[PDB]
RNA sequence: GUGGGAGAGGGUGGUGGAAUUCCCGGAGUAGCGGUGAAAUGCGCAGAUACCGGGAGGAACGCCGAUGGCGAAGGCAGCCACCUGGUCCACCCGUGACGCUGAGGCGCGAAAGCGUGGGGAGCAAACCGGAUUAGAUACCCGGGUAGUCCACGCCCUAAACGAUGCGCGCUAGGUCUCUGGGUCUCCUGGGGGCCGAAGCUAACGCGUUAAGCGCGCCGCCUGGGGAGUACGGCCGCAAGGC
């Protein structure tokens, strides 16, 4: 973005929550064009998490994206020499992307054989405080914490 | 912002031992002030100079001092 | 062992390390710390995250001490110079205040070549 | 001549504070220093940091300027003494006594030489640590001559305004230093900046001429060879003319 802004793409909300979250889920679970699939992924995956343990599968969604958000993170900067770690805030929407980003690479790394149940089980974990993904996004925020010596290189 | 000499009376460039009067033209510190803030004119900032020096020599005025809530 | 109560702080700051030394209101010193008293040891002295740990490690000996209220000396120019100074304020001593009591010749001594 | 004035102009002696280094002491632990990172280095025989005391050398922060003085080199703490140059007002005195100047003579930054002192900091050479393909360098840690003083040599330079000295003539505007004046200003004398006419190959100069004229001195005649050779002179030498 040299010129302009890049005006941020403004999702459709969805069919069945009526919620954009939702939605933008479902893509980050499409791969090949296939919403269709990651749809039916999706739901039948919010069939088994509403079943296997007996709340809402909106607010746990919503619980566990909000547990994975990050804080705070890292970026390289070039200052005398080889560049450094220097730790920084997040954006919303960044912290949006990478949530859901990691809920779903999170999901595909585990052991379980059917996609809706790796999805329905990751949500599970990430909306009680535990699983992979909110294990990469509290070693993101261990990268802060530790390298805070270079707190004066913000930029 | 007030110049020196404009607070001031009809005083001696020349006398080393009026350390009341020679103190205004010393700043914070024990530097003498440019022509900047004592509004005098190039000769009386040359007298003045070498009065504040004598007067430094004297044990009146300070030769340097320290700057306060850096 | 001493129950000063009060006494004053120097900082001596350079461009290579940043040093703290908390002392008595007659002079003598009490406690000290720098970058290389807490684990950095090359460049990394010189930042002001360890001015400010060297500080802070001061300040907290200084507690041992029995140290509250604290007059500052400043002495020199560097990374961190000013955040040695704020950590030491949100230490928990209480500042009486601040000096910058640097150093400055007359033009006495002839400088190294870097300096000219 | 008289009467005023500004000034790091020069020489001599004294004297002040800041800072570095070193030494004595107090208190106080484990590092300091240094770099793009580091390492040599220093530290448990107590460093660094802090406080008090002492010693010594060198240089003068703020004032300070785009300022001032000097023929140039060049000249900055303060005080005293010895001394040079210069400017202004008064219109007083002498009555062309002037300008320039080959040679000569004197001065001449730094570095360098000799004899004798001095020695903090800096620092060619040199000793180490790094960096690199290599490092004989830049960077880091040490360090001698030297830098400082007395006396005697050395006579070089981008010793530059790359513009010899003197005088007269030719729009102004603006900033400034220093005098005098009836003191929005004028009138001298210095330091800058724009810009008339004119000059210039152009850049640019332009009452501080590179303009219009006059006097006198120095120097130039394609580049390399070459500021070399020979010769002479000077020098303790280096070397210079
Ligand atoms: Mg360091
Ligand atoms: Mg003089
Ligand atoms: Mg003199
Ligand atoms: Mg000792
Ligand atoms: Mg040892
Ligand atoms: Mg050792
Ligand atoms: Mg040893
Ligand atoms: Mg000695
Ligand atoms: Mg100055
Ligand atoms: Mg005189
Ligand atoms: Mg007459
Ligand atoms: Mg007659
Ligand atoms: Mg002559
Ligand atoms: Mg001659
Ligand atoms: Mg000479
Ligand atoms: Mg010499
Ligand atoms: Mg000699
Ligand atoms: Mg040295
Ligand atoms: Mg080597
Ligand atoms: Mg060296
Ligand atoms: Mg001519
Ligand atoms: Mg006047
Ligand atoms: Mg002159
Ligand atoms: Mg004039
Ligand atoms: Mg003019
Ligand atoms: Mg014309
Ligand atoms: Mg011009
Ligand atoms: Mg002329
Ligand atoms: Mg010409
Ligand atoms: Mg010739
Ligand atoms: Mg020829
Ligand atoms: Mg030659
Ligand atoms: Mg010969
Ligand atoms: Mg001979
Ligand atoms: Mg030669």
């Amino acid at each position: 973005a040299r010129r302009r802004r890049a005006e941020v793409r403004q999702l459709q909300p969805d069919l069945v929550y009526g919620d954009v979250l939702v939605t933008a889920f479902i893509n980050k679970i499409m791969r090949d064009g296939k919403k269709n699939l990651a749809a039916r992924i999706f739901y039948d995956a919010c069939k088994i998490i509403q079943e296997k343990t007996g709340q809402e599968p909106l607010k746990v969604f919503k619980q566990a994206v909000e547990n994975v958000k990050p804080r705070m993170e890292v970026r390289s900067r070039r200052v005398g020499g080889a560049n450094y770690q220097v730790p920084m805030e997040v954006s919303p929407r960044r912290q949006q992307s990478l949530a859901l980003r990691w809920l779903v690479q999170a999901a595909n790394q585990r052991p379980e054989r059917r996609a809706a149940v790796r999805i329905a089980h990751e949500l599970m974990d990430a909306a009680e405080g535990k699983g992979g993904a909110v294990k990469k996004k509290e070693d993101v925020e261990r990268m802060a914490e530790a390298n805070r010596a270079y707190a004066h290189y913000r930029w | 912002k007030a110049k020196v000499k404009a607070t001031l009376g009809e005083f001696d460039l020349r006398d080393y031992r009026n350390v009341e009067v020679l103190k205004r033209f010393l700043s914070e510190t024990g530097k003498i002030l440019p022509r900047r803030r004592t509004g005098l004119s190039a000769k009386e900032q040359r007298i003045l100079a070498k009065t504040i020096k004598r007067a430094r020599i004297l044990g009146l005025l300070p030769f340097t001092e320290k700057l306060v809530r850096k | 062992k001493r129950q000063v109560a009060s006494g004053r702080a120097y900082i001596h700051a350079s461009y290579n390390n940043t040093i703290v030394t908390i002392t008595d209101p007659d002079g003598n010193p009490i406690t000290w710390s720098s970058g290389g008293v807490i684990g950095y040891k090359g460049s990394r002295k010189g930042t002001p995250y360890a001015a400010q740990l060297a500080a802070l490690d001061a300040a907290k000996k200084a507690m041992a001490y029995g140290m509250q209220s604290v007059d500052v000396i400043v002495r020199g120019t560097g990374a961190g110079r000013e955040q040695a100074i704020r950590a030491l304020q949100a230490s928990g001593l209480q500042v009486k205040s601040i000096v910058d009591d640097t150093p400055v010749p007359h033009n006495g001594c002839r400088p190294k070549k870097k300096f000219r």
